[PDB]
């Protein structure tokens, strides 16, 4: 009947959830219908704008871990997105888009899609009213947790690769260098590079700020419907999977802890030396590399594949995970053979990348990948902006297992070595290794001396 | 929005993406089109080739199996004197330097030196350089386009060059070749209509400067294979070339290379009748040139399904009526194709 334009209106809250005002209402003219071809071949097919004159500004929590200790496993998504709801009405204060929230980390961009010539001053702004933000959320709840924050200008290529959980995203060299700076940004002062101060205007208490180890500053201050409904469910099962898509029917938010659970990260090691901007923009490189993730996200749509969920995919990096379908134990099935399957799935990821390796001519990729498991927490951030993600100590243990890996190999953390040697796999020991956060580490990597040795 | 009618005029493009290993005539295939169809250091690079060409061969004259000596070796200290200069960024080129190259170029020894340009690496347009400059050790001359035809510039990256003929719009993207490059490629696979695959045909008996220890048409071989069956060019049909006749005509005349010593299944090799071989063409070149397009067209035939058809034709690059009656053909040829969407 009339209800169509119900889901309509569903499908449009989706889309302005996973991609910009701007191009939200652009991709609602509906005069190309490739993507609605996506919906229902040679090269899979993508849009990236190679925009030039934006900002990009990273904060993370410091002390995160520490607050997040021994919260309630939702207490923790209450504050969080109490923090990401001040946040995004600091974004709508200050014009600028933000992007996602990388477990911890919070991003945005000044102006990608509607160019600016303030954005120096809204990104850093935005930065200010951000520390203004935790600082008043560290006295309000009472938590010890301020923020870093780091800010890089230049040109960023944006747009969206993968075809399981694809979101409006930035790519370049200065995307990864505002993390970086971000990463050597002293806590609770926005630590901006050289390239955002040559225009900053000195209109701000510019404080050079070394590193205590390229010119960095540091600041502080101063029918027919069948098929629409059938879009919008797709769309859905995109930015959250399916038993979220059950809870949150009936619950206003949601959260989870998961006792048991395995997380990958799949870090391709030398993109960004396959990566050359000389050409226009060189976004066919990108091109390239969203035809890899094409086939990462086809491997999620195998049958016994089911469990596995690819949380989303940052830039070269790969994030997957598991044990999440897992709610209730079954008599003949063992509990913790999901972690065979997720790791059978790292295994024949790798695999993939040889056969793209073929048709990649005279250039090889070489991804690494690490694996963990244990506790964690699943939650979805927003209302009107969903995004589902986790956090816990797997995240971060995993992702400093993979940072700390090596191509071509299966870095697998101490426990999971325990669980999965019994399970027939014969990994290999390799020393021990410093995570930053959990000092020295045992490793094993998978592949019993693949190379000679 | 004025974008309806650009995206139109972008539908109404011939994409010719220029592929094959290098030195084999990508840039010199696409610099004849622009002549055909369209400030100084043209002469430098020019005169760079003379000076790479004379030093190559003046110092592989002590690394063959016999170290070559020359004929008159009272010129010996004109063979140092080259070395000296070896390698030197910057470069006067004095006149006594060009007299040094030409009492060499002179010497019989220098010549069999020259005639084994197969073991060794070295530019295809030395000897035709020294020779026709010899002539322009003078400054105030402009050298001709078969110069600037035969002008060994390598490439290093896409080069999207445009051009017009007769109301159809044409854009090519020029390519490396070099091992270092094939990773470049793979950029500009998108929505390309004809991949141009040159190949130098008188390349048979010498080896790559890869590594010096691959048959340059074997690495050209393997090169076609791994394109034509590459998963994202699985659609696109592969007009072949054959570069480099003449060089290819002048080595099978010579009778000094043995295309049978470098390919064995060229003994047991017999003419095909589909030979359509042009009044006075010997018929052992003939057989060969022929020979390698089958090399060529089994790679086109143990695969492809009948989505991609490889269109071999032969053409000397440094020819302009070679490319004008070939290019002509290929025009038909990817109107045929750019259509077939
Ligand atoms: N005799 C003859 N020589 C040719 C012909 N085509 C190319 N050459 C010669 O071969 C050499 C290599 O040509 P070149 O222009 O460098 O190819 P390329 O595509 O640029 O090679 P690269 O840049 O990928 S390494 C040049 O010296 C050129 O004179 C031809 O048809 N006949
Ligand atoms: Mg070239």
């Amino acid at each position: 009947g009339k209800d169509l334009e119900v889901e309509k209106a569903l499908k449009e809250r989706m889309i302005h959830s996973v991609m910009p005002r701007i191009i939200a209402d652009d991709l609602m003219k509906q005069g190309d219908e490739e993507s609605e071809n996506s919906v229902k071949i040679a090269f899979r097919p993508f849009k990236m704008q190679q925009i030039e004159e934006v900002s990009i500004l990273f904060a993370d929590i410091v002390g995160f871990t520490k607050m997040s200790a021994n919260k309630s496993a939702h207490a923790l998504v209450g504050l969080l997105n109490d923090l990401f709801g001040r946040f995004d009405r600091l974004c709508e204060e200050t014009k600028c888009e933000k992007i996602s929230t990388l477990g911890d980390c919070y991003y945005c961009v000044a102006g990608c899609p509607e160019p600016r010539a303030d954005h120096a001053y809204c990104c850093i702004e935005m930065g200010l009213g951000m520390i203004r933000a935790i600082e008043q959320f560290c006295q309000e709840k009472k938590e010890m947790v301020n923020m870093r924050v780091g800010v890089h200008t230049g040109t960023v290529l944006c747009g969206i690769l993968g075809m399981r959980r694809f979101k409006f995203d930035v790519w370049s060299n200065d995307v990864n260098l505002a993390n970086l700076m971000e990463q050597l940004g002293v806590a609770g002062k926005v630590h901006i590079s050289e390239a955002t101060a040559k225009y900053l205007d000195d209109r701000y208490e510019m404080e050079d700020g070394k590193v205590t180890e390229l010119k960095t500053y540091l600041i502080a201050g101063q029918t027919k419907i069948q098929s629409m409904r059938d879009q919008a469910d797709w769309l859905l099962r995109n930015i959250i999977p399916y038993h979220v898509a059950e809870q949150l029917k009936v619950s206003q938010t949601y959260s989870k802890n998961h006792d048991s659970g395995g997380v990958i990260f799949a870090s391709i090691v030398n993109f960004s030396e396959f990566y050359e901007e000389n050409y226009e923009g060189g976004k066919e490189c990108y091109r390239v590399l969203n035809e890899l993730i094409g086939d990462f996200d086809e491997l999620l749509s195998k049958p016994d594949y089911s469990s596995i969920e690819k949380i989303k995919t940052i830039g070269a990096t790969y994030m997957a995970a598991s044990g999440l379908n897992a709610t209730q134990c079954r008599d003949g099935s063992h509990p913790q053979e999901h972690l065979q399957i997720l790791f059978e799935f790292a295994k024949e990821m790798m695999r993939v990348v040889d056969d793209f390796n073929n048709n990649m001519l005279w250039f090889n990729f070489k991804l690494r990948v690490g694996f963990n498991h244990g506790p964690l927490t699943a939650g979805v951030i927003g209302t009107t902006k969903l995004l589902y993600d986790i956090w816990g100590d797997t995240v971060n243990i995993a992702s400093r297992m993979d940072t700390t890996g090596v191509e071509c190999r299966i870095q697998v953390s101490e426990e999971s070595y325990r669980v999965l040697s019994k399970m027939g796999y014969e990994f290999d020991y390799r020393g021990t290794v410093n995570v930053k956060g959990k000092g020295q580490m045992k490793t094993y990597l998978y592949p019993k001396c693949t190379d000679s040795g | 929005k004025q974008l309806q009618k650009d995206k139109q005029v972008y539908r109404a493009t011939h994409r010719l993406l220029l592929l094959g290993a290098g030195e084999s005539g990508k840039s010199t295939i696409v610099k004849q089109m622009r002549i055909l169809h369209v400030k100084a250091t043209k002469v430098q690079d020019i005169k760079n080739n003379l000076k790479e060409a004379i030093e190559t061969i003046v110092a592989a004259m002590s690394n063959l199996v016999p170290p070559v000596e020359l004929a008159n070796p009272e010129n010996q200290f004109r063979v140092d004197y080259i070395l000296s200069v070896m390698n030197v960024p910057d470069f006067d080129f004095p006149p006594e330097f060009y007299e040094h190259a030409k009492a060499l170029w002179e010497d019989e020894g220098v010549r069999a030196c020259y005639e084994r340009s197969n073991e060794y690496q070295l530019i295809d347009c030395a000897q035709y350089f020294l020779d026709k400059i010899d002539v322009i050790k003078q400054d105030d001359y402009v050298p001709s386009d078969q110069d600037l035809l035969r002008c060994r510039v390598l490439t290093s990256g896409i080069f999207e060059t445009k051009f017009q003929v007769d109301k159809v719009n044409f854009h090519m993207f020029d390519v490396g070749g070099q091992r270092d490059e094939r990773r470049k490629w793979i950029q500009c696979f998108n929505d390309v209509t004809a991949i141009i695959f040159v190949v130098a045909s008188s390349s048979y008996n010498m080896v790559i400067r890869e590594d010096n220890q691959t048959n340059r048409l074997q690495e050209a071989l393997n090169l076609f294979k791994s394109i034509w069956n590459n998963r994202w060019l699985r659609t696109i049909s592969v007009i072949l070339f054959l570069n480099k006749q003449d060089l290819l005509a002048e080595k099978v005349l010579a009778g000094k290379s043995k295309i049978e010593d470098y390919f064995p299944e060229f003994a047991r090799y017999t003419t095909p009748e589909d030979a359509t071989p042009e009044p006075g063409e010997d018929p052992r070149v003939t057989r060969a040139k022929y020979f390698i397009r089958d090399e060529f067209l089994r790679i086109s035939t143990a695969s492809g399904d009948g989505r991609h058809y490889c269109y071999p034709h032969f053409t000397c690059a440094v020819d302009t009526e070679n490319i004008r009656r070939v290019f002509n053909d290929c025009r038909d040829i990817i109107q045929r194709m750019h259509l077939r969407q």
